[PDB]
């Protein structure tokens, strides 16, 4: 099953692929919880990001041997399997964008996105963005909108060009 | 050529000062330019739905 | 927890800053991985005696020219860098 | 910036249990064109040995990879697609003599 | 003995990947020796290193029957060669041995190939 969003084709296809296997006997939701906890322990911890750099280790302390990496983490069920395959082929050092790749998909169809102006918009999960973004503009124009743009910035530029 | 080089220069100087009083108008916290933006948003996304 | 990892792997500090690990070696050229605090054009030292000149700073490794054989480095040897520029002796 | 061999279609497959068929004396045709063919597999296939696919061209596997193996179609192309099977013959490239 | 043994990962012409282990990779200028079908050997001589435990060998023969993953065992140092008063008259090889028919050439000492000048 391949769902239509894209996402590049060749760095973008490694969280793609992992996503068909896991959308069976409802196995997705626990997903999103245990690649947070991966990449909140190997960037602002300094200590066991000692091997995401170096071309060394060479199944030493990134496969085979895990234990507190694997079973005290958060990973029991498909979540071991992730990160076996990037240690293989050489893809420890990009984990960001596995783990970035994987919440785009449950945005998309079961939320929405396209940021208006501002700040951000409303992301909704109804069904269509026609009456969704009626119902959404009127709301959070009166509540808040500090206004601290871009419309005002083009038509000033084009009265001085005309001179 | 000394009257289109008169007028060319008077039409220069007065859009210059035109320019510099609205851009000195929109940094004096205008309410008006405020509540005119965020309804203007709302109003061309209802019409494309 | 991330500190409990660390020591279960014995890696001790791994400081790259004057210290590199070479990860290929060939054709009298060496791509050692690490060394941040090097300048261009310094003076290189390997484990077997043999010394580089890092030349092409990179942001992953960092090449280096060997002025000898290539047979005395091989993969994964420690590279330490002199903290000097390449001088000669004059007067 | 990348590499090849594992890729989307091949980067699925060693997740879950990549076994069942030996892939050691066949092999999947990944890609093929203008002669080339890059057949994904073969592991117990030696160098210049003689391969036959699936629709009757014969092969050469000149190029071996670690993921893939670049054989070189005796005939033509158009018959080869991807995904077809490529026996081994288990012997080299001979000739009739006598 | 402990024998650096290595896997054969790519085989394109003459140059040949070989894989070994981590720490027990042989150096440059290094003879590789590989058991064939036949009497002989297959000699192949590291060139460099890729990385990865990983070093590519220049073979100094035939490559036609290399399958992936052949044993490839490491002689330690490099190519040598029969030297002194032994290797005079017989006609010698690359990886030093006879192709003269006349049996092995007994010699007490054998240098390698690669030397500093």
């Amino acid at each position: 099953i391949k769902p239509p969003v894209q996402l590049f084709g060749l760095d973008g296809t490694y969280a793609t692929a992992l996503f068909s296997a896991s959308a069976k006997d409802s196995s997705i939701e626990k997903t999103f919880q245990s690649v947070q906890k991966l990449s909140s322990t190997i960037s602002k911890d300094a200590k066991v990001a000692q091997v995401l750099s170096n071309p060394a280790l060479s199944l030493n302390s990134r496969k085979e041997v895990v234990s507190v990496l694997s079973k005290e983490l958060k990973l029991e069920p498909v979540v071991s399997n992730l990160l076996t395959v990037l240690a293989e082929n050489n893809r420890l050092s990009l984990f960001d964008s596995i783990a970035k790749q994987f919440s785009v998909l449950n945005d998309a169809y079961n939320g929405v996105v396209e940021a208006t102006v501002v700040s951000a918009k409303p992301l909704d999960s109804k069904i269509l963005n026609r009456l969704t973004k009626s119902i959404t503009n009127s709301k959070y124009v009166g509540p808040g909108k500090t206004l601290k743009a871009s419309k005002v910035n083009k038509l000033n530029k084009v009265l001085s060009e005309t001179i | 050529r000394y009257e289109a080089q008169v007028r060319q220069h008077e039409q220069e100087q007065l859009a210059s000062t035109v320019i510099s009083k609205v851009q000195s108008e929109l940094q004096n916290a205008k309410f008006q330019d405020k509540v005119l933006a965020q309804a203007v948003e709302e109003v061309e996304r209802l019409f494309a739905k | 927890s991330i500190l409990e990892s660390k020591i279960r792997g014995v890696s001790d500090e791994a400081n790259l800053d004057e210290t590199g690990r070479v990860l290929s070696v060939g054709d009298g050229i060496a791509r050692v991985f690490g060394l941040n605090n090097c300048q261009a054009e310094e003076l290189v030292e390997f484990a077997s005696g043999v010394k580089g000149m890092a030349l092409n700073l990179e942001p992953g490794q960092v090449g280096i020219v060997l002025f000898g054989s290539d047979r005395e480095v091989k993969e994964g040897e420690i590279v330490k860098r002199t903290g000097k520029i390449v001088d000669v002796p004059i007067g | 910036k990348a590499a090849p061999t594992e890729v989307s279609s091949i980067l699925e497959s060693k997740i879950r249990v990549s076994d069942e068929a030996n892939l050691d004396e066949t092999g999947r045709v990944l890609s093929v064109g203008d002669g080339i063919a890059r057949v994904f597999g073969l592991n117990n296939c030696q160098a210049e040995e003689l391969v036959e696919f699936a629709s009757g061209v014969k092969g050469m596997a000149l190029n071996l990879e670690p993921g893939q193996v670049g054989i070189v179609l005796f005939g033509s192309d158009r018959e080869v697609k991807e995904g077809e099977i490529v026996k081994r013959t288990g012997k080299i490239v001979d000739v009739p003599i006598g | 003995a402990g024998p650096a043994s290595g896997k054969i990962r790519a085989v394109i012409g003459a140059v040949v990947d070989v894989q070994f282990e981590q720490g027990e990779l042989p150096a440059i200028l290094n003879a590789l020796t590989i058991d064939q079908g036949n009497n002989q050997k297959l000699v192949l001589e590291v060139a460099q290193h890729l990385g990865e435990n990983a070093v590519r060998a220049i073979a100094m023969d035939g490559t036609e029957g290399l399958v992936r993953g052949q044993t490839v065992v490491d002689t330690g140092a490099p190519i040598s060669v029969p030297v002194g008063r032994g290797t005079l008259g017989r006609i010698i090889n690359v990886v030093g041995e006879p192709i003269d028919e006349r049996g092995p050439i007994e010699c007490k000492q054998r240098n390698p190939i690669h030397a500093d000048p």
